[PDB]
């Protein structure tokens, strides 16, 4: 048989996670234990930190009696999954001594059998070490609005300088040929809560951040409707992006 | 800590002390307003850098932040920088008093590729009624023949010893520390007209030993005495002279180039010889200086050297 | 020849007296210079297509009354053929090219006409030399500047300003 | 099967010696925590590289790889690497890291003009971000410039005591004897370089050692480095002084054949030799300087050694004549 | 503080006139005076004049308390304009003596507020005197037509040559690879005016235009359904694109015989 047997619901959730941190990681060594799923990696600037987590609720049949680790590349992962329908179900399987994963994409009412092997790199650089739990400001905004204004402030600078102030968050930018200031406050809506904006405020912070990293970042808008962001003064500011059973973070570090 | 070349740097034109004709030059055309497109020439710190920068800041007073450009070794200065961003800059909108302009600050431009200088003449020749070009460089010779004829020369001579004597005692009377005129003397020397290098021996020695005296400048500077040095020049015999760069420059680890320089620099104030034997070992151990840069730095060259200063201040 | 070569010492009067005779006879100026990107397929694209078109410019300004029959013509002034860098592929052959194919006067300036890379302009183009100017013109166009300016100098110091500067106008 | 060169390398900074001076000196300036940009120049050999990784070691922990930019010679680096990666890793800042990142530039000196401009252009710029470590062999060769940023320190060769110290020290962690004379041959062949010192010793045990307990000679230390002898040496001398022309030319012939000398070593060596000796006349040790300096220069230029080797005779000979 | 203040209803407006003639323009100077905005520039090549009108009636607010010249590049105004979205109103502001030029994007019902700042370029402005002229054909068709027929003939040859004759167009291109014609008659509809091709002549005409201007201008179609097109023996075609409250107009000289 195998050790790790994993089924997805359907074939387009892992396409998106690995859309996610496509363009910011080139290598990342998948952790699988018995409560689910985990990841994480560094870039080759070693200033953005991804983070993965799925649990055993997006899954269908999860079995993994130890915890193993798959050390595979993103891009060719990315080139098999392209291969796959939207009418499919992912099943990974693996077995004793990992050298070779095989994706099977299947059909329940045509016999389509898809196998695909897939190498292992093997990098055996883990380092997982996280910290901090306390942040100086939070705030919850839709994706699509987040995207749009970093997509509009990137063709101005390579920084943006986001600042929370009393309910009034702050976008800013400043370059060669002009500036730009987009300025939001919260709001609730009751007709539809995703467009609301929540914003919780402990002390005032003023903070920049590069405009790659963050256009890497917001890459990973596919994965929900809703963006969590949360700033602190020397501390690396985190984004996160919910899923039905996990998350998607990235630890930014500002500059100077 | 803080570095005393960077926190004493001249913010003024007239905080400046050297060469006082091109300063005042600078200071008319920082009053009346009509600067023109210029190339700084001179040897490396004599205050270059630090005089187009109190002169754009005297010309555009409150405007430095949105009329200068400046551009060192450290941005990228290619076809592509100098086509879009440079143009874009001269074309662009400012109100200014009738007499100012805005300025393009280009530091090292003997670093820039030829090609990168063509694209300028140009820029430079259409645009000259809102924008005004600053080169400061160290050779004038690496320089195209169109700039060069586009903009003035500004030649910077070496520091005499009056004028950096004169700024290390506004130093030390700022710093209040202790000196005597044996420290000073060894600052004048070991700088060769250096004012930025001075500056930072002298902050050295204060911060090393506190009290400057010409033993802890020598001892901070890891060169070859002066006083050993002229012993060693002036012997009546050669074989004292040899056993003293054999037993006491030689076996501490001296560098041979250290020491034909500190011979050289100590020739040149010896007052005591006549003109010509002075220039005639000067002469000499130039030729050495030369033998030793061209990789062979033998102990056999140093003794030949001597051999042949013995010789000459003999004959 | 279709196309005029002009080439010298810098500073001597070359970009002048050519905008001046371009500007002297009705004709219009179409000037492209180092700071613009001459590369193989930009000549193709801009320059290539505006050789044997009519100025909209000469036309709206005026051609009303009989002055010029040419004042909706072009002359091509590429200035600094000499200074075309590495990131300007296959320039000088398609400006050889465009030296003939013509049909609009098309005068290129330089200041080395005998560099190897200029090769291609051997027999294509009428080139004329522009020598040093003498020192009596100088110090004649000098005496005249002074005299607008309101200040005399010695003929001595601008004998020697004449010495030092090796004959560059612009200089002095 | 790792070098002596490799195995021997202090892993901290008590395990070099001969340079107490700047030891107590880093120390204090890592223990206040006010690191400045350093220069270390001196003479190979010496221990700048060992002892920069020592400290770098030293201060990060196991964050050495993280925080710890090496970066080597030329390896193509025009105007490119100096004006990107460097300035980069000055202005990228770390993830976790509470502190400031160090650059470490091995044999900076053969940097040209521009590249050295920039350099130091981007040291003013990010002084407060990060610190700057250059190595040198030759402080003349760098702009003066680059001088007055950072603080130098020269490494001034190890003397007879740490020398024999590290000879007895790899002679305890290996089954080796060594003559007594066979240190001494080795301090004066070594002139302060532990770097040679640690090559031949491996190269004596290797094709030496048979049952792993022999003795090394100075015969064997002199032939595997390609030193000239003493004894050699007087001998030669001996014979350009008192022999005639034919005898002396073939004793030198046959000494710079059939051993493999170079005319440089024998020069300098000669002239060694000729330090001590109480001559009578001073125009005899002008000429001889002169003219010995002048064959060193031009077999610098690599001549026909045949008539250098025959106008050094003349030279020796025709100075003694007062 | 600030001479004028201009609020357009829609945000796309602005958009899509920037995008029309975006190709062929480079540094562009805005006269505003009291009866709207007009801003004229020639190509880089001189062989392309693009002036543009838009009148009072197209702001929803428009002081412009004096005339006033707006120096600005339309990649950097292309860049900026391509922030707001649909559902916003853009407010253009100036200030005494302006240095730059503040643009508002504002919502209808959210308060969020986008402010850009655009630095002014200064341009020499050669501004040249346009006189109606009696065009020997005038005409109007279908600007989608228009563009078609140009990116087809335009594939074949570099030059495009319209003839006039006997109520009847004509677009010829002679190429390299062949040939190719295409044929024009006048018609109405009464069922889709916008489908019928006007005709007023005086006298047959025949012109010859560079394929890239053709190329460029008719990117302007996504203005106006319908481009009107005046051609004379002796003057430069002209090809106008009518919006709601003005016009966009480009001067195309002819090639030589
Ligand atoms: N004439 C001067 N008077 C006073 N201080 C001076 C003078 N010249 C130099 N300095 C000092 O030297 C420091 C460094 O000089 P710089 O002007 O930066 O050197 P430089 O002239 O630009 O030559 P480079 O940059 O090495 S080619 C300044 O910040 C001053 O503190
Ligand atoms: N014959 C001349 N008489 C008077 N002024 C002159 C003369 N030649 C040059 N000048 C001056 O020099 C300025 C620029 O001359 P240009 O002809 O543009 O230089 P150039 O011949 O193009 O050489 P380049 O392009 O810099 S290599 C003019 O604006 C005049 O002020
Ligand atoms: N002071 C020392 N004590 C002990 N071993 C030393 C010492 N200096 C050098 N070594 C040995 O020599 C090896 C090379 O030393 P390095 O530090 O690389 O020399 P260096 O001073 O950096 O000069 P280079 O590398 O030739 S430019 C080390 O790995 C040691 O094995
Ligand atoms: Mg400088
Ligand atoms: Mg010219
Ligand atoms: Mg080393």
């Amino acid at each position: 048989a195998s050790m790790l047997e994993a089924k997805f619901e359907e074939a387009s959730l892992f396409k998106r996670i690995i859309d996610g941190f496509k363009d910011c990681v080139q290598l990342v060594n998948f952790q699988c234990k018995e409560d689910g799923i985990i990841a994480q990696a560094v870039d080759d600037s070693r200033v953005l930190l991804v983070s993965l987590e799925i649990g055993v609720e997006a899954f269908q049949e999860y079995r993994c009696d130890h915890p193993v680790t798959l050390g595979m590349d993103l891009t060719s992962l990315s080139k098999i999954l392209r291969c796959g329908n939207n009418t499919d179900t992912l099943t990974l399987i693996a077995d004793n001594t990992p050298d070779s994963i095989i994706l099977l994409f299947e059909d329940t009412k045509k016999d389509r059998i898809a196998e695909y092997s897939l190498k292992l790199m093997d990098i055996d650089a883990d380092f997982l070490k996280i910290e901090e739990l306390q942040y100086d400001s939070t705030l919850s905004l839709p994706s699509s609005e987040f995207s749009k204004i970093v997509r509009d402030l990137s063709q101005l600078s390579d920084s943006i300088n986001i600042m929370i102030t009393k309910e009034t968050i702050k976008f800013v930018a400043d370059g060669d040929i002009g500036s730009g200031s987009v300025i939001i406050k919260p709001f609730v809506d009751m007709e539809h809560p995703e467009t609301s904006i929540k914003l919780e405020m402990d002390q005032p912070v003023d903070l920049t951040f590069g405009a790659k990293y963050l256009l890497d970042i917001i890459k990973g808008s596919s994965l929900s409707d809703r963006v969590g962001i949360r700033l602190s003064s020397e501390a690396p500011a985190l984004f996160q992006f919910d899923l039905k059973s996990g998350f998607l973070q990235f630890f930014l570090a500002p500059k100077f | 800590q803080l570095p005393w070349v960077e926190k004493y740097r001249p913010q003024v034109l007239s905080d400046i002390v050297g060469n006082k004709e091109t300063i005042d030059r600078l200071q008319q055309i920082a009053k009346d307003g009509n600067m023109p497109h210029m190339i700084i020439s001179g040897m490396p710190g004599i205050g270059k850098t630090t005089s187009v920068h109190c002169l754009a800041h005297e010309l555009l007073g409150r405007s430095y932040a949105d009329g200068v450009l400046e551009l060192n070794a450290s941005d990228d200065r290619g076809i592509d920088v100098v086509r879009n961003q440079i143009k874009h800059f001269a074309q662009k909108k400012l109100h200014l008093p009738p007499g100012k302009h805005k300025i393009v600050i280009l530091d090292e431009a003997d670093s820039m590729t030829a090609g990168a200088q063509q694209a300028l003449r140009r820029t430079m020749e259409l645009y000259s009624n809102s924008t005004r070009f600053a080169f400061a460089c160290n050779q004038s010779n690496k320089i195209i023949e169109p700039l060069q004829s586009r903009c003035a020369i500004l030649r910077y001579s070496k520091l005499s010893d009056e004028d950096v004597l004169k700024r290390l005692l506004q130093i030390i009377k700022l710093e209040d520390v202790k000196y005597t005129n044996d420290g000073l003397e060894a600052i004048i020397f070991t700088a060769e007209g250096d004012m930025r290098q001075a500056i930072n021996n002298l902050q050295s020695t204060v911060a090393g030993h506190g009290l400057v005296n010409a033993d802890n400048v020598f001892k901070i500077v890891d060169s070859p005495h002066p006083l050993i040095v002229k012993k060693m020049l002036l012997a009546s015999n050669l074989e004292d002279s040899i056993q003293i760069l054999r037993t006491d420059l030689w076996k501490k680890g001296y560098s041979s180039i250290d020491i034909v320089t500190t011979s050289f620099r100590v020739t040149k104030n010896l007052a005591q010889v006549k003109e010509s034997v002075r220039l005639e070992m000067i002469k000499e151990i130039g030729l050495t200086h030369m033998r030793i840069l061209e990789g062979v730095g033998t102990y056999l060259q140093l003794a030949s050297m001597l051999a042949k200063i013995h010789k000459l201040n003999n004959k | 020849f279709r196309a005029a070569m002009l080439y010298g010492p810098p500073g001597i009067g070359k970009t002048t007296a050519a905008h001046l005779v371009a500007q002297e006879l009705g004709y219009d100026i179409l000037e492209q210079n180092a700071s613009d990107v001459r590369s193989k397929t930009l000549l193709n694209a801009g320059v290539k297509n505006a050789l044997d078109n009519m100025s909209v410019v000469g036309y709206f300004k005026h051609n009303e009354e009989a002055q010029n029959l040419n004042g909706k013509h072009f002359v091509i002034i590429m200035d600094e053929v000499d200074g075309m860098s590495g990131g300007d592929r296959g320039g000088v052959g398609q400006l050889a090219q465009f030296c003939r194919k013509t049909s609009t006067p098309l005068i290129l300036i330089c200041n080395e006409r005998n560099l190897p890379k200029m090769r291609p302009f051997d027999r294509v183009c009428l080139d004329i030399q522009f020598r040093r100017p003498d020192a009596n013109s100088i110090k004649s166009r000098l005496m005249t500047i002074a005299i607008r300016e309101k200040f005399k100098l010695d003929p001595n110091v601008i004998d020697r300003l004449i010495q030092t500067t090796r004959g560059d106008i612009r200089q002095v | 099967n790792l070098p002596w060169v490799e195995k021997y390398r202090p892993e901290t900074l008590d395990e070099v010696y001969g340079q107490n001076e700047v030891i107590t000196t880093v120390r204090k300036f890592v223990d206040e925590g006010k690191l400045p940009h350093l220069l270390f120049y001196g003479p190979p050999g010496t221990g700048k590289t060992s002892t920069i990784v020592a400290l770098a070691r030293e201060i990060y922990g196991k964050n050495y790889s993280n925080m710890v930019l090496e970066l080597n010679a030329s390896d193509d680096r025009g105007i490119d690497v100096v004006r990107n990666q460097i300035k980069d890793f000055a202005s990228t800042r770390q993830i976790f890291s509470k502190g400031f990142k160090l650059i470490i530039l091995d044999e900076a000196d053969a940097m040209t003009n521009a590249a050295q401009n920039a350099l130091r252009r981007v040291i003013e710029r990010y002084t407060k971000n990060t610190r700057f470590c250059v190595l040198a062999n030759y402080a003349h060769k760098l702009t003066p410039a680059l001088l007055s940023r950072c603080t130098r320190f020269r490494f001034q060769p190890l003397p007879q005591e740490a020398i024999e110290r590290r000879i007895a020290n790899v002679l305890v962690h290996e089954k080796l004897k060594l003559s007594p004379n066979a240190e001494k041959a080795l301090i004066e062949l070594s002139n302060g370089d532990m770097r040679r010192v640690l090559n031949v010793l491996q190269s004596c045990k290797a094709t030496l050692d048979n049952p792993d307990e022999d003795e090394i000679s100075d015969d064997v230390i002199y032939e595997c480095c390609g030193a000239p002898r003493p004894s050699d040496l007087k001998a030669v001398l001996k014979s350009i002084l008192e022999d005639d022309w034919g005898t002396a030319h073939y004793t030198l012939n046959k000494v710079r054949s059939a051993k493999g000398l170079a005319l440089i070593d024998l020069i300098e060596g000669i002239v060694k030799i000729l330090e001590d000796y109480e001559l009578q006349n001073e125009e005899t040790r002008v000429h001889l300087l002169t003219k010995l300096a002048d064959i060193e220069y031009s077999i610098s230029k690599g001549g026909n050694d045949q008539i250098q080797g025959s106008a050094v005779i003349g030279a020796i000979k025709a100075s003694f004549e007062n």
